[PDB]
Parts: C-alpha cells; structure tokens; sequence
C-alpha cells in the first residue's frame, strides 16, 4: 500500500494525521510504512499502534451501540422492526473484523518474525493479543474458542518474554499485563486470574519504582493507576 | 474494565 | 447510490448510524434516500443535514490544523520540511471539496427544484449557502469570488423567503440568519453587516416570543443565545 | 464565531 510514497514521507504524514485526528489516514500511512519492509523504530511502532487503536476503537464503540439496540429488539414485547438493525450491526462487525485482520496480517508479514529485541517482540505480540481479543469480542460461531486461544497464546508469549527481559516497571510490560488481565476478565471468564495478574503486576512494579528517574516514574505510575482502577472495579 | 487507552502517541 | 436498499431501510439505518456516531455511513444512507427521488420530510431533511454537517465538520477541523502547520512552515526562520505538509493539506482539502460538491449536487438534482413549501425551500437554500461557504473557506484561486457570490446568493434567496413566509422565531429562519451573519463576518469581510443582521434577528425574535408555547420558546431561545454569543464576540 | 452546530438530530 502507498507504494509510490517514500517511507519517511509516510511517517511524517502519519504524524500530521494524528495531529488532525484523521486516524483512518494515519493507519493507512503506517500500513504503507510497514509494507516498505524495514523494521520499525520505537516511535514508529507507537504510531502504528495509536493509529489502529483509534480506528478499531471507533468501530468497537459503534458495534456495542448497535449490538445493544439489536438485543433490545429481540426481547419480549418488542415490536418487530425488520432486518435493518442486524444488517447494519453485521456491516460494522465485518468492517471491524477487516481492520483486525489487516493488523494481524501486518504482524504476521512480517513484523513479528523480524523482531529480535525484547522491546519490539513484546510490543508486537501484545498487539497480536489485542486484535485477536477484539475479534473475540464479536465472535459467536464455530471459531470463538480458537480466536480466544489465539489471543491467549500471543499474550502468554509476550508475558514470558517480558518477565525474562524487562524490568517490572517497563511501560510495555505493564500495559501488556493490564490488557491480558482485561482479556482474562472480559473474554476468558476468569475474573480471579484477572485480579491475581493485576495485583501481582502492581505490587512488583511498586517495589521497583525506587530504581527510576522522575520521568520514568511518571510513565510507570500512570499505568499502575489503570491496574488499580480495574482492581477497584473488580473487587 | 479499562485496557490501555493507547489512542495518543 | 444504495440503489438496491429500500428508502425506509436507508432512513432507519441513517438513524442507527447517528446513534453509533457513524456519520460517514449516515451520510451515505441519506444520500441513497435522496436519490430515491421522493421529497424529504422535515425529519428526513434534518437527518441529511446532520449527517453531512458532521462529515464536513471533521474535514474542516482537520484542514484548519494542517493549514496552520503549513503556514508556520512558510515563516521566517522555519526549517524546510519538504512537500509533505502541503500535499496532505491538499489531500484533505480535495476530500472536503468532494463532500461539498456531493451535497450541492443533491440540492441541485433535485431537492431544491421540487421544494415548494417555505420550510423545505428555505432549509435547502440554507444548506446551499453553507456548503458554498465551506468551499469558500478553502478557496484561493480564480473562483474564490464566484464561490463567495454563490454562497451569498443562496443565503439571500433563503432570507427573502423566510422573511415573507416564516415568523421571526422560526428555528430555521433563525439558524439561517445566524449562518448568514457568520458568512458576512468570516467570509465576506463585512463585520458590520454581520453585527447588524445578528442584532436585528435577535430583537425581532425577542418581540415574537410571546406567541410561542413552552416547547417552541425553548427551541427559539436556544438559537437566539447563539446570535448573542456571536455579538458578544464581535462587539 | 459560531454557526449552527447542527451535528445532532
Ligand atoms: C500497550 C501500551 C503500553 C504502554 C503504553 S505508553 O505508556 O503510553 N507508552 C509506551 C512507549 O512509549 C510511548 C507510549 C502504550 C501502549
Ligand atoms: C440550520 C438549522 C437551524 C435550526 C436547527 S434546530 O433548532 O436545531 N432544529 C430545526 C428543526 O428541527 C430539528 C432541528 C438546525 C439547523
Ligand atoms: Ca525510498
Ligand atoms: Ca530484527
Ligand atoms: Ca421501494
Ligand atoms: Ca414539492
Ligand atoms: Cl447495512
Ligand atoms: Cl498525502
Ligand atoms: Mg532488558
Ligand atoms: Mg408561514
């Protein structure tokens, strides 16, 4: 994609699109940058992730609105409205699945296999877990279980690497644990695993804060607060 | 339950 | 557009898209409904207007961000960044112009010519003024003057009809005057005309409020406040 | 200067 545009120009325009809150453009620019075939820097990985998280975030919010309207229409005493609500929910659902498939395709061809450093490999595997989790949110057929296991497997490999190779306060390690705990609670029907993971992650980060500079302390404590916010909701 | 917002670089 | 979908299904899905904040979908559904060839009801006209106002509203906000970045890049002491900022501003600008052209095409084929009632004709002519005004915001070449006069002409015909056929508190008459005053101030470099129009519109509405029900009073005073907010900014 | 918001039906 965007084959005639320079890699550096794609990156520059992705940053401009973020400033303009044009996240579909931002995602298309970063997709083009990935397809240039070179590995991504730390900043470039963040741009890719921010772009697609915004795009699929809007799709997920729309899908939830429509799914809620659809569920109310199928209750007792509800007046038959026709196929329109289901049809439009299906349209949004198919578009969302297409975006998730696109991101998973970028990770599989060939971001993950070329990611040798812990920071890059864990980042991409966390992404892989996230986008399978988004597929799992809308899955209802013969592959919901397989999609869930694909998310779990990606998150688990990222966790294993992050525990071996990163300090407990590393923001990617913390965000990975946060999202894996959300996976356990919301997708895998394992709230106790979710709570245990969030607690252990928070406590081990707390004990490592003394090693950090003022700026790194700010980065880590921000994500620790998100873990605490979930624990407050779950307990 | 909140995941990483992750929508601002 | 959307030729195989029933008119009623397009309208129903436009309402669902609004609830899901999927305004591009909403606009495409309402474009399909217009192209069925039947006149639009009061509610349907509002759906058409809401959909495209949201779409072009996002484009205008992005264009302003990029135009500001571009202007800073062309100042004294600025480091040359390449063609990327201009290229991407041009891309967004072309997309915005395309949406405005699409709306103006719907009004010209054939919403306006079939609108015989004052309420429908003024509504569509106000839209015509608005979308030429949005074209004027980005125009810089040989047709900026012609685009401005096209906006002025549409607004003026709507004003003439609304003064003859609607009470001074009619929300469409009030919103038309509000937007025409913005046209005078922001586009036509006529701030005194803008202030005079807003003042006279506000005062004549105030004197007509006594005729209204509680609900109509709420509708009219809400738009009167917008006129007052502009007068406070302009004086 | 604000025009009609016009973004909610
Ligand atoms: C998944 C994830 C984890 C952490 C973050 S962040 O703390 O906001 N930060 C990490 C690296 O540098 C910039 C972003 C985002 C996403
Ligand atoms: C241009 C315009 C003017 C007024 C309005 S509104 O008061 O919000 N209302 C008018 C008719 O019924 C619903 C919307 C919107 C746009
Ligand atoms: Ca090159
Ligand atoms: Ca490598
Ligand atoms: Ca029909
Ligand atoms: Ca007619
Ligand atoms: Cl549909
Ligand atoms: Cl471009
Ligand atoms: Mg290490
Ligand atoms: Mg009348």
């Amino acid at each position: 994609a965007m084959g005639s545009m320079e890699r550096a120009s794609l990156i520059q325009k992705a940053k401009l699109a973020e400033q303009a809150e044009r996240y579909e453009d931002m995602a298309a620019f970063m997709k083009g940058a990935v397809e240039k075939g070179e590995e991504l820097s730390c900043e470039e990985r963040n741009l890719l992730s921010v772009a697609y998280k915004n795009v699929v975030g809007g799709q997920r919010a729309a899908w939830r609105v429509l799914s809620s309207i659809e569920q109310k229409s199928n209750e007792e005493g509800s007046e038959e409205k026709g196929p329109e609500v289901r049809e439009y929910r299906e349209k949004v659902e198919t578009e969302l699945q297409g975006v998730c498939d696109t991101v998973l395709g970028l990770l599989d061809s060939h971001l993950i296999k070329e990611a040798g450093d812990a920071e890059s490999r864990v980042f991409y595997l966390k992404m892989k877990g996230d986008y399978y989790r988004y597929l799992a949110e809308v899955a209802t057929g013969d592959d919901k279980k397989r999609i869930i296991d694909s998310a779990r497997s990606a998150y688990q490999e990222a966790m294993d690497i992050s525990k071996k190779e990163m300090p407990p306060t590393n923001p990617i390690r913390l965000g990975l644990a946060l999202n894996f705990s959300v996976f356990h609670y919301e997708i895998a029907n394992s709230p106790e695993e979710a709570i245990s993971l969030a607690k252990t992650t928070f406590d081990e980060a707390m004990a490592d804060l003394h090693t950090l500079s003022e700026d790194s302390y700010k980065d880590s404590t921000l994500i620790m607060q998100l873990l605490r916010d979930n624990l407050t909701l779950w307990t | 339950a909140g995941s990483i917002p992750g929508r601002r670089s």
